[PDB]
C-alpha cells in the first residue's frame, strides 16, 4: 500500500505518467501507436545500420548485468558511426519525416491534404541529401510515414482510409525527375494492407493481423506471415497485365536509382516485423525482438512499437524507455492534441 | 468526555441466573 | 434542448449542509483569492430545497 | 509460550477492576489478595468439579464409561426404565443441568459449595483474564440470553433473584414478609414473551455470524456475479444490511488479527451513501439535509421531461459498484488505491457526472523565445505555481461553462501555468473549473454508453444540413484553416523533391 | 389489432409497457414510449397512476438491466481466460538498504483463512460454463449458490430459502 | 475520414448533450448504424469493438448486421449473429430472422433454413 | 398552516375570546380540497399537482 519516505524517491516518473490515465480506452491505443513508434525508434537509433551478428556481439560483450539494468541492446551506449548534426542523433530521417507529418496534423485538427507537409518534407530532405536517397521512395520509409494516418479516425474502414492514404503516398512515391520508379501499386497495396493491420489494431479487433490478411489488397500475400498468407486475396490479372507492360521496356540498362533497397527486401522485413508484432506479449519484448533482427532496425522498431501501441494503449509503454526519448514532451503532446481532436474536427 | 466503560452491564451477571435459567452460562 | 435545466434528476448533494442552529444570517467574510466576492457580496434571498 | 484458559497467561497487577464494588475495595485489603490458579478458588473449583468434569466425559479416555455407567444407574433410579433408552450424552446433560440448578451460596464449611464473596471474586478475575474479544463474547452471550430476561422481568422479580443469590435468611424473611412485594412478583404467561423475544435476538446474531461468511465468500470471489442487491435479493436481507454486514465481517477479521482495515471498504460498499452523507461536523451546530439539489422544474410537469428522465433512467445504472464500467479506468493497483483511498471525495466532487476518467490531460506550451538571450532566461523561474486565466467579453459565462471547458472547442478558454523551473503547461480539469461557480453534486446512476439508439433515436444529416453550410457562401471556416496550417511555404517562392545526381 | 381490425383496451396498453419495462433488454424503454405515444395518438387515456407505475417499475427493472450488462462483461471475461489458459528481496529496496517489513499475521487467524482461501479456491470465470437462460448470470438460485460454494470448498447451511432466517417477520 | 456528425446539435438532450468524453461511443454508434453500409465483415469488426468498448447494441445493430450479411450470402455469419442473440437474450426481429432466412436460403442451405424457421 | 389576526377594529382589542372566536370562525369557513373537488365535479388530485395529464381536467369535456 504505502512505504516509508526515504531517499526523496519522486512522486511521478514521468510528466505524463498520471496524465495517460485521462485517456478513454481508443484515446490510449491512438497515443500510444505515436509514442510507441517514438520510444522504438529512439530505442533502435543507437544501433541504427548494425547487423544481426553485430546486435549479437554488442549484446554479448555487455554480457554485465546487474539484474535491473535493461537489455544492452535497448538503448545501447556504443559509439556513433554517424555523427549527426542535431537531430539525427537520436532520431532517424524516417522519423524525422514521421514527426513533421505529426506536428502538420496536430496543427490541423482533423484530417487534413498533403499540401500541408509537402514543403516541410522537402525541407527536410534538402536539409539531408545523403538520407533522402538512401530512404526515399522505399516501401519502409513510407509505411512509416503513413502509419498515423488511422490515428485521425480509428473507425474509418479500409476504403475510406486507403483512400485518404492515396493522396499521401503519391507524393511519398513522386520521384522528382522523369525516372519512371516501377512498382508504386505495389507499394501502394502493401502499405495498404499494412495500414488494414494497423487500423484493425487500434480497433482492438480480435486477431488484427487475420482479419487485415482476410481483408487485405489483392496481391500482397507475401507481407503476411505464411500461416496467414492463406488467407489474402490472390494477385489480381490487371496486376498481372501491369507487370507485363512493365517487363514490354525491354530496357535491362535502365536501373531506377531512388529506390535503393529493393522491394522484396522490404517485404521480407515489413514480414518479420510483422511476425515479431504479432508473437510478442509486451512492449519491452517486441522492441527486443524488433532490433535483435538487425538491418533497418530504425523502421523495424518504429513499425513493431507502433503496432505494439496501438495493440495494448499507452500505459503499456515502459515510462523509462518514454523518459528517455529525446522529444518525448513535444511528441506526447502533440499526440494528445491529436486524440483530442481527432474525435471533433472544427471544419467538420 | 469520559468515556462509558458499561460495568454496570457486568453486575447482571451478579444474580445466580442459573436458578431460573436453569443453566444459560453454557452452550446451548 | 430548451426544456427544463438538467435531465439528471438523480443528483446527490455533495455540498456542506445547512447550519439550522444558531442559523447566522450574514456570511461577510473577507478573503484574499476569492474571485467571486464581487457576486458573493449583496442581499441574496435564501429559498431552496434545503 | 501457549496461554488459554485452563493455564491462566500472567496479568498486570495496575489493571482495572471489571466489578463495581472491587473498584471501592480498599487497597490494603486488595494488596491482601493472593496469586492462585483459576479452580484454587472454590467456585471454580465447584465449576471444574462439576460441569467442566462433565463436559470433558464426551472426549475419547478411558473412564468415560466408568462414569457413565453410574450417572445411567443414577438417572434410572430417577425414571425407571424409561431413561435407559436416552443417549449418554442427554444424560451428561441432564445431570449437568441438575447441578447448575441445584448450586447454593452459604457457609464454606457448612455444606454449601462457595461463598458468595468467592462467587464474586471469580466473576471479576474471569472479567479480567479477557481481552477485547473475549469482552465481545461476553457481551454478545449478555445479548443473547440476559437481556430478554432483563426487559421481561421486574425489578421486584430482580431484587427477588438478588436475595435468592445472597441466600440471607434474615433478608429473605424481610423480603417475603412485605405484602406489596408478595403482590408484584411477575406471572409466568408474561415472561414467556422472553422465549420470543430471546428467539428474535439470536434470530439477528444468527444471520450476522452465520450469513456473513456465506455472502462474504460470494461477494470476495464473484462480485459482478453477486452483487450486494442481488444477494440481497436472493436472501430476502435488507439492501443496506447485507453491505452493512460485509463491512462489519472485513473489519472484525482486520481487526482481531491485528491488521490495518482496509478503509476503502466502506466507502466501497456506500459510494452513494459516502457522498450523501458523511460530512464534517462543527461542536455546538446543527445541521440540515438537502431533500433536492437544486430548484428544478419536474419531470411530470411535461410530456417530453418525462419522456427524457425515463430514458436517463434506463440508460442509468441502478447500483453502480466497483467493478462496472464507469470505473474500467483504473487498470491497475496503484490507480485503484489511489481512487479508492483517502482521496475518493475529491475524486468524486472533481466532476458530477460518471465519466471514463477522472479530469483532462496535461500537455505543456512552448516558451516565446527571448531576444535578450541568457541574459534573462532565469527570470522566468520562481518559488510558485503562476496560474493564469483568460478573462473577457466571450470568457467568464456561468452558463457555458461545459462548452468553453470543451476541449474540442477553437474559442476555448486558455489557462496557463508557469513551474517553478518556467515550464509552461495546461491546467488540469478541478484547476479549471475551479474559476467557476462551484458545483456540488455528483451522478451516481447515468452512463453514456448505455443510451438508446436506433428505436426512436436517430441522429440524421438532413437536420444538421438544413442550416446549408455553404464553403461558397460563408468562407470563415477557410479563413480558419488557413490560420491554422502552416505558412512556411511563403518562403520558397509547385512543391517537388530535391534533385541530387 | 391488424387481422381482427380491434380496438386494445387501456389495460392491453397498461400490460404491454409494464412488460417491455421489466424486460431488462435493450431498447425495452424505448418499445414502452412507442406504446405509451400509441395511446397518445389513438386517444387512450393516460393517467397519473399509469405515468407514476412507469417510472416505478423502470427503477426496479433497473436492477435486471444491470444483471444483463454485467452477464455480457461476464462472458467476454470467460472467453478472454479461456484465451490466456490456452495460450499458457522481501526487505531490500531498488539501492540495496534493508527496510523493514511487517510481522507475519497470525497462521490460524480468520483473516489469514480469508487470504488463503480465496489464493487457493478456483478462479471465478470456470465456476459457470453457460450463463442464465434470459441474459443473466448464474448463481441466484439456491441451487447454482450451492454447487458454486461446493467448487469453491464450502458447504452451505442454508441450502433452502426458507432456511434463511428471514428477519422480516419479526413482530417484537 | 472523419466522424458522420460533430458534437453540437444532433446529439439527445437527455444524454448530456454532448458529452465530448464520450465522442468516440458518438462515432461507434453512428458507425454501427449507419444505413449505407454493406461490407459485413466490416459490421462484425465493428460488432467486436463495440462489445470491447462498452456500447449497449439493441435489436437495431444486429438488424443492421443482418441486412449487410444477406447481399454477400453470409449465412454462416448470420447464424452467428443468432446465436449470440440468443446467448444474451434479445429478441431478434421480423426483419433481422427474414434476413438470417434470405441469406441461408441465397446458399441452399435448406437445413438451416428450418432450423431457424422452426425456431422462430 | 399560517395564522394572522388583527383585532384593532374591535373595541377591546386584548381580548383572547375574540381571538379564540376568530381563528374558529377562520377554520370553520375552509372548505376541504375533497369538498371544492366535489362541488366543482373534479378530481382531488387533480387541483394542488402538478401532473401533465391533469391538463385534461381543466378544459371542457368535448
Amino acid at each position: 500500500v504505502a512505504k516509508l519516505q526515504h531517499n526523496s524517491a519522486p512522486t511521478t516518473l514521468n510528466f505524463y505518467e498520471k496524465s495517460f490515465q485521462q485517456l478513454s480506452d481508443v484515446q490510449q491505443r491512438q497515443t500510444g501507436l505515436l509514442i510507441g513508434a517514438a520510444v522504438g525508434d529512439a530505442a533502435a537509433r543507437a544501433l541504427d545500420g548494425y547487423t544481426a551478428e553485430e546486435v549479437a556481439a554488442v549484446a554479448a560483450e555487455s554480457g554485465s548485468l546487474q539484474d535491473e539494468d535493461e537489455d544492452p541492446v535497448v538503448f545501447a551506449s556504443v559509439t556513433p558511426r554517424e555523427h549527426k548534426s542535431g537531430l539525427l542523433r537520436h532520431h532517424s530521417y524516417t522519423f524525422y519525416l514521421f514527426s513533421q507529418l505529426l506536428r502538420v496534423m496536430a496543427t490541423s485538427r482533423g484530417d487534413f491534404p498533403v499540401q500541408y507537409v509537402k514543403n516541410e518534407w522537402v525541407a527536410t530532405a534538402r536539409a539531408h541529401p545523403d538520407c533522402f536517397v538512401r530512404e526515399h521512395a522505399s516501401l519502409l520509409h513510407v509505411l512509416c510515414i503513413t502509419m498515423q494516418l488511422p490515428v485521425i479516425y480509428p473507425w474509418a474502414d479500409d476504403s475510406t482510409l486507403r483512400e485518404y492514404a492515396s493522396g499521401f503516398l503519391e507524393f511519398l512515391t513522386e520521384t522528382p525527375a522523369e525516372q519512371a520508379v516501377a512498382s508504386r501499386e505495389d507499394v501502394y497495396a502493401y502499405t495498404n494492407s499494412v495500414l488494414g493491420v494497423a487500423l484493425r489494431c487500434l480497433q482492438s479487433n480480435p486477431d488484427p493481423y487475420r482479419n487485415a490478411a482476410f481483408m487485405a489488397a489483392p496481391g500482397t500475400a507475401h507481407v503476411f506471415p505464411d500461416d496467414l498468407a492463406l488467407y489474402c486475396p490472390p494477385a489480381l490479372v490487371g496486376s498481372s497485365h501491369s507487370r507485363t507492360e512493365e517487363l514490354s521496356e525491354t530496357d535491362s540498362e535502365t536501373v531506377p536509382l531512388f529506390p535503393a533497397r529493393l522491394l522484396e527486401s522490404d517485404v521480407r522485413v515489413v514480414r518479420e516485423c510483422l511476425v515479431v508484432a504479432r508473437g510478442a506479449a509486451s512492449f519491452a519484448e517486441g522492441i527486443k525482438a524488433a532490433i535483435h533482427l538487425g538491418g533497418p532496425v530504425c523502421q523495424r522498431s518504429l513499425i513493431v512499437g507502433a503496432l505494439l501501441g496501438a495493440r495494448m494503449g499507452v500505459r503499456r509503454i515502459p515510462i523509462s524507455w518514454l523518459s528517455a526519448t529525446y522529444d518525448h514532451v513535444p511528441l506526447v503532446t502533440l499526440a494528445l492534441q491529436v486524440a483530442q481532436w481527432s474525435w471533433n474536427p472544427p471544419h467538420h | 468526555n469520559e468515556a462509558e466503560k458499561h460495568h454496570d452491564l457486568h453486575m447482571f451477571y451478579t444474580l445466580a441466573w442459573w436458578k431460573l435459567g436453569e443453566g444459560i452460562f453454557g452452550v446451548d | 434542448y430548451a426544456r427544463g435545466q438538467h435531465p439528471s434528476y438523480d443528483m446527490v448533494y455533495a455540498g456542506p449542509m445547512p447550519e439550522i442552529f444558531p442559523m447566522r444570517r450574514d456570511f461577510r467574510k473577507p478573503t484574499r483569492w476569492d474571485f467571486h466576492d464581487i457576486e458573493k457580496q449583496g442581499k441574496y434571498r435564501t429559498s431552496g430545497p434545503y | 509460550p501457549q496461554w488459554d484458559l485452563w493455564q491462566s497467561r500472567p496479568r498486570s497487577e495496575d489493571m482495572d477492576e471489571a466489578l463495581q464494588p472491587f473498584m471501592d475495595m480498599p487497597k490494603s485489603l486488595k494488596d491482601r489478595r493472593y496469586d492462585i490458579p483459576w479452580w484454587a478458588n472454590p467456585f471454580g473449583a465447584w465449576y471444574l468439579q462439576n460441569i467442566l468434569s462433565l463436559e470433558l466425559l464426551k472426549l475419547k479416555s478411558k473412564t468415560n464409561a466408568e462414569k457413565i455407567a453410574t450417572y445411567r444407574s443414577y438417572m434410572r433410579s430417577l425414571a425407571s426404565g424409561k431413561d435407559n433408552t436416552m443417549s449418554d450424552d442427554d444424560v451428561i446433560r441432564n445431570i449437568i443441568k441438575e447441578r447448575w440448578k441445584t448450586l447454593e451460596f452459604g457457609d464454606r464449611n457448612a455444606g454449601y459449595p462457595c461463598t458468595f464473596g468467592d462467587y464474586i471474586q471469580f466473576l471479576n478475575e474471569w472479567f479480567k483474564s479477557l481481552d477485547e474479544e473475549g469482552m465481545q463474547r461476553l457481551r454478545e452471550h449478555f445479548d443473547r440470553r440476559i437481556r430478554p430476561l432483563l426487559a421481561v422481568m421486574s425489578p421486584v422479580d430482580i431484587l427477588w433473584l438478588e436475595a435468592l443469590t445472597q441466600n440471607s435468611p434474615h433478608n429473605k424473611e424481610q423480603l417475603q414478609r412485605k405484602i406489596a412485594f408478595q403482590t408484584s412478583l411477575g406471572t409466568p404467561e408474561f415472561f414467556d414473551m422472553s422465549k420470543r423475544l430471546r428467539y428474535e435476538i439470536n434470530e439477528d446474531y444468527k444471520v450476522r455470524d452465520e450469513l456473513g461468511p456465506e455472502l462474504f465468500a460470494l461477494w470476495s470471489k464473484a462480485p459482478e456475479r453477486w452483487p450486494p442487491e442481488r444477494l440481497s435479493k436472493m436472501y430476502g436481507l435488507d439492501f443496506t444490511l447485507v453491505r452493512k454486514i460485509l463491512v462489519w465481517h472485513h473489519f472484525k477479521a482486520c481487526y482481531d488479527a491485528c491488521v490495518e482495515p482496509d478503509w476503502s471498504l466502506p466507502k466501497r460498499l456506500f459510494a452513494l451513501e459516502w457522498i450523501r452523507d458523511v460530512r464534517a461536523r462543527k461542536h455546538g451546530l446543527f445541521y440540515g439535509k438537502m431533500r433536492f439539489a437544486e430548484q428544478k422544474i419536474t419531470f411530470y410537469s411535461d410530456r417530453f421531461l418525462f419522456r427524457d428522465l425515463v430514458n436517463r433512467r434506463e440508460a442509468s445504472y441502478a447500483n453502480v459498484w466497483e467493478m462496472d464500467d464507469p470505473y474500467r479506468f483504473l487498470q491497475t493497483e496503484q490507480d485503484y488505491e489511489d481512487y479508492w483511498g483517502d482521496n475518493y471525495d475529491v475524486y468524486r466532487r472533481m466532476f458530477p457526472e460518471m465519466i471514463g476518467r477522472t479530469g483532462e490531460p496535461v500537455q505543456q506550451y512552448g516558451q516565446m523565445p527571448i531576444w535578450a538571450g541568457p541574459h534573462r532566461q532565469h527570470a522566468n523561474k520562481s518559488e510558485h505555481n503562476w496560474m493564469f486565466a483568460e478573462i473577457g467579453v466571450n470568457v467568464g459565462h456561468e452558463a457555458l461553462k461545459k462548452l468553453e471547458l470543451d476541449p474540442t472547442n477553437e474559442k476555448r478558454r486558455r489557462f496557463v501555468i508557469r513551474q517553478p523551473d518556467g515550464t509552461l503547461r495546461s491546467a488540469k480539469m478541478s484547476e479549471m473549473r475551479a474559476w467557476y461557480w462551484k458545483e456540488e453534486w455528483a451522478d451516481f446512476r447515468f452512463w453514456a454508453p448505455q443510451m438508446e439508439w436506433g428505436i426512436e433515436n436517430t441522429p440524421s444529416q438532413e437536420q444538421y444540413q438544413e442550416h446549408v453550410p455553404d464553403t461558397t457562401d460563408a468562407d470563415f471556416r477557410k479563413q480558419r484553416r488557413i490560420q491554422s496550417r502552416p505558412v512556411k511555404w511563403f518562403y520558397e517562392s509547385e512543391v517537388r523533391w530535391p534533385d541530387v545526381i | 389489432i391488424l387481422k381482427k381490425d380491434l380496438s386494445p383496451s387501456r389495460r392491453t396498453y397498461h400490460c404491454m409497457i409494464f412488460m417491455h419495462l421489466s424486460s431488462g433488454e435493450e431498447g425495452g424503454t424505448a418499445r414502452a414510449l412507442r406504446y405509451l405515444e400509441a395511446m397518445e395518438r389513438a386517444g387512450i387515456q393516460v393517467r397519473p397512476s399509469l405515468l407514476k407505475k412507469i417510472v416505478r417499475v423502470n427503477n426496479a427493472a433497473g436492477y435486471k438491466r444491470d444483471m444483463k450488462r454485467r452477464a455480457r462483461r461476464i462472458m467476454q471475461a470467460r472467453e478472454e481466460y479461456l484465451a490466456r489458459k490456452e495460450e499458457g528481496r522481501a526487505d531490500v529496496d531498488a539501492e540495496g538498504n534493508s527496510i523493514l517489513e511487517p510481522l507475519a499475521v497470525s497462521p490460524t487467524s480468520t483473516l489469514a483463512w480469508w487470504e488463503k482461501w480465496k489464493r487457493e479456491t478456483v478462479s471465478k470465470h470456470e465456476l459457470f460454463t453457460e450463463e442464465g437462460a434470459d441474459g443473466t448470470p448464474k448463481g441466484e438460485t439456491f441451487e447454482e449458490k450451492n454447487e458454486a460454494l461446493r467448487m469453491m470448498g464450502i458447504t452451505s447451511s442454508f441450502q433452502t430459502k426458507d432456511l434463511v432466517p428471514q428477519p422480516d417477520r419479526q413482530k417484537l | 475520414m472523419h466522424p458522420r456528425l460533430s458534437g453540437q446539435g444532433v446529439f439527445p438532450r437527455y444524454g448530456g448533450g454532448w458529452m465530448h468524453q464520450f465522442g468516440h461511443v458518438y462515432a461507434l454508434q453512428q458507425e454501427l448504424l449507419n444505413a449505407e453500409a454493406n461490407n459485413w465483415f466490416r459490421a462484425m469488426e465493428l460488432w467486436h469493438t463495440a462489445r470491447h468498448e462498452g456500447v449497449a447494441m439493441n435489436v437495431s445493430h444486429y438488424t443492421n448486421i443482418l441486412r449487410q450479411c444477406v447481399p454477400p450470402t453470409a449465412w454462416e455469419a448470420s447464424l452467428m449473429v443468432l446465436k449470440q442473440m440468443r446467448r444474451e437474450n434479445i429478441r431478434p426481429d421480423v426483419v433481422g430472422v427474414g434476413c438470417a432466412l434470405a441469406a441461408c436460403a441465397d446458399a441452399n442451405r435448406s437445413e438451416e433454413v428450418e432450423k431457424v424457421f422452426s425456431c422462430f | 398552516a399560517g395564522c394572522r389576526i388583527n383585532l384593532k377594529a374591535t373595541n377591546n382589542p386584548k381580548s383572547p375570546t375574540h381571538t379564540v372566536e376568530g381563528v374558529f370562525e377562520a377554520v370553520k369557513a375552509l372548505r376541504s380540497v375533497s369538498e371544492i373537488a366535489a362541488s366543482r365535479g373534479k378530481v382531488p388530485h387533480s387541483l394542488i399537482y402538478n401532473i401533465y395529464p391533469y391538463l385534461e381536467e381543466i378544459r371542457r369535456r368535448k
